């Protein structure tokens, strides 16, 4: 009676939980039993059931359809799935041909929105109707007949707010935002060189919207000493190669590459032209107005005291950036942590201010 | 014995039963994790043993 | 009284069949290992 | 991670037991190092010790103002 | 040296259908039949035994699932000695492993006599067979 319902429950609740470990195992030894399957690169499509493939698992081969495979889709260097020994395609993957996580840096959206960072607020303004506008709508510029914006240029000194400014037009996007590294696009190998341009730009139209984020072109492009030969050849074909698919009948509408340059006057007149950047964004130094907007903001995520006075500060800066206000705020909690407190006064607050004001200009 | 590399032409069996070391870039062969008492063996083919650089194995003949 | 015993044996016995199931299984991973 | 060599197929994944740490990089965990080497460097010793090992300890403290810490 | 060893259709599309996916790791079951004298085996039935995910080998053989399908079997009607085995082996057909013959060297003291069948698969598909 009482003895054999304490037990039937308890059993019950047993054989469930058992039952789920049991079978995950059993599904495992399915999914092992599998075998391989080669990967390759379809190097031209030679007909409709013969196809040319430079293996990437092995020489060259000729391999042929299997069933209800997309046949018109197979293109060059397009990675692709080959079965080990039947040799027909199994499966098309997406291209392929240099690594997505190293040489290629993903940040989806951005790490901050578009109007947290205000204080920077016409320089907002004026990226975001370029940019987001059409990746947004690219029809609006099909329906009148101009051409979609190509490229943008960001200079000025980095961290003025400069990298806040491309962090930021991405995330109202939702754009993943792509750091690419110039030097990197500096392999000493045939091609390796055409090779990786153009991966970035096919997958800017596959992963759509995207921001293609090129830092420093005088690495891979600028002026050089004087465009001859001691090595500046690698430096040529880098920046040939950027010039040719702008300039061509390939062309940028869901990719947005973004120059990045210390000073613009350092970057060939080629990069200088309309049909390669046509918008051209500078970077000054904020207003008063505009640094009162940027230090309301970022004194307000932090927490403090009643008797804060905004007013004092903004009045003794002149020349701050983004990242000066952001200076004043940590200086501010080492004296606050050593005034044994856990947030910020005006006694903390006017130190910090001064200190920040003194070591630069 | 000097081996710096050891194949064992795919005596096969299993689990285990090929218990070979080879120590070169092409083909990472590990018996990893501490301990596998042995009295004297890895596996077979003239080569018992643990090349120049070891993959764990402590070190038989 | 009655519902609650004939329940309990074949409950009993699910926890054997599912035994051999498992030792089974275990079984294959050693040969793919 | 452990990958059969006759059936192509991944049966377990392992940590780390000989990987490379791209070598052309100098490790030293923990060298036991005191500020007693060198004496008469006290207000620099006070900078440093403000400048990384306060925010460090104090981690919370910085959370509760609110505030951006320093990585470098 | 020279027996006409008697392939039976069924025994026949079933090593060839399981031998192509079984690859590349060692599958290997057992063959029925009969002797009939000497000069004549004849290959009535084959089954599978088990895949073991890096090739079968001796150490894999199991009595009692080779029993188990056996006995099954008889209550169809089949009944039928063990007069071999079948092995998937690529890159044989004209050699055997040293491992292959001391494996063989078990097997056919326990039958009368026996074969080895080795099955290649890979020109299985070049518009010829390998056995």
């Amino acid at each position: 009676h009482r003895r054999y319902d304490d037990q039937l429950k308890q059993r019950r609740q047993n054989i469930r939980d058992l039952e789920k470990l049991y079978d995950k195992t059993e599904n495992d030894i399915k999914a092992l039993q599998s075998i391989g399957q080669l990967i390759g690169e379809v190097m031209k499509e030679l007909s409709e059931e013969k196809y040319i493939v430079k293996a990437s698992s092995g020489p060259r081969y000729i391999v042929g359809v299997r069933n209800s495979v997309d046949r018109s889709k197979l293109k060059k260097g397009v990675r692709v799935t080959l079965d080990i020994t039947t040799l027909t395609i199994m499966r098309i993957l997406p291209r392929e041909t240099d690594p997505l996580v190293y040489n290629m840096t993903s940040f989806e959206q951005g790490e901050i929105t578009f109007d947290g960072i205000g204080g920077l607020t016409e320089q907002i303004r004026e990226l975001r109707e370029v940019i987001e506008l059409p990746l947004k709508n690219p029809e609006i510029f099909q329906r009148v007949g101009i051409k979609p914006p190509k490229g943008v240029l960001l200079y000025g000194p980095p961290g003025t707010g400069k990298t806040l400014l491309a962090k930021a037009v991405a995330a109202t996007i939702g754009a993943n935002f792509i750091f690419s590294p110039a030097s990197g696009i500096v392999d000493k190998y045939i091609g390796e060189s055409a090779r990786i341009i153009r991966e970035m730009f096919a997958y800017a139209k596959e992963h759509e919207p995207c921001i293609i984020f090129m830092d420093e072109v005088d690495a891979i492009g600028g002026r050089r000493f004087s465009e001859g030969t001691s090595a500046d050849r690698e430096i040529q074909r880098t920046l040939m190669e950027l010039l040719t698919q702008m300039d061509g009948f390939d062309n940028l509408g869901q990719t947005k590459i973004i120059m990045a340059t210390n000073r613009p006057d350092t970057l060939d007149p080629a990069l200088l032209r309309p049909g390669r950047l046509d918008r051209k964004v500078e970077i000054p130094l904020p207003n008063e107005a505009g640094r009162l907007e940027i230090f309301k903001i970022h004194t307000a995520k932090v927490k403090k005291t009643g008797e804060f006075d905004f007013e004092a500060a903004v009045k003794m800066s002149d020349g701050f950036n983004g990242a000066d206000i952001r200076n004043c705020a940590t200086e501010a909690g080492f004296f606050a942590i050593r005034d044994d407190r856990d947030h910020i006064n005006p006694d903390d607050l006017m130190k910090a201010v001064r200190k920040v004001a003194e070591v630069k200009k | 014995h000097p081996l710096q590399v050891a194949r064992c032409t795919k005596i096969i069996k299993g689990e285990d039963a090929k218990y070979v070391i080879n120590l070169k870039q092409i083909a990472k062969f590990v018996v990893g994790l501490g301990e596998r008492v042995s009295p004297t063996d890895i596996e077979e083919g003239m080569r018992v043993g643990v090349d120049r650089s070891k993959y764990n194995i402590e070190l038989p003949l | 009284i009655r519902i609650f015993r004939s329940e309990l044996q074949r409950l009993s016995h699910e926890n054997n069949v599912m035994l051999e199931k498992i030792k089974d299984n275990k079984e294959k991973i050693k040969n793919n290992r | 991670v452990g990958v059969n060599k006759d059936s192509y197929l991944i049966l377990d994944t392992l940590p780390s037991e000989f990987d490379s740490r791209v070598k052309a990089m100098e490790v030293d965990e923990k060298p036991t190092e005191t500020y007693s080497d060198v004496g008469g460097l006290d207000k620099q010793i006070e900078e440093l010790v403000e400048a990384i090992v306060l925010p460090m300890k104090r981690a919370d403290k910085f959370k509760d103002m609110g505030i951006r810490a320093p990585k470098g | 040296t020279k027996e006409t060893v008697y392939i039976s259709s069924i025994a026949l599309l079933k090593m060839l259908k399981h031998g192509r996916a079984g690859v590349p790791m060692e599958v290997m079951g057992l063959m029925l039949g009969e002797f009939v004298d000497d000069y004549t085996v004849n290959v009535v039935d084959v089954f599978a035994m088990p895949q073991s995910g890096t090739g079968v080998s001796v150490e894999a053989v199991d009595d009692v699932f080779q029993a188990k399908m056996m006995d099954m079997l008889k209550q169809t009607g089949r009944d039928q000695m063990v007069v071999g085995w079948y092995h998937s082996h690529p890159g044989f057909g004209c050699w055997l492993s040293s491992v292959d013959v001391n494996t063989q060297k078990s097997f056919e003291q326990l039958n009368s006599r026996a074969v080895a069948v080795v099955v290649d698969p890979i020109q299985s598909v070049k518009g010829k067979v390998v056995i």
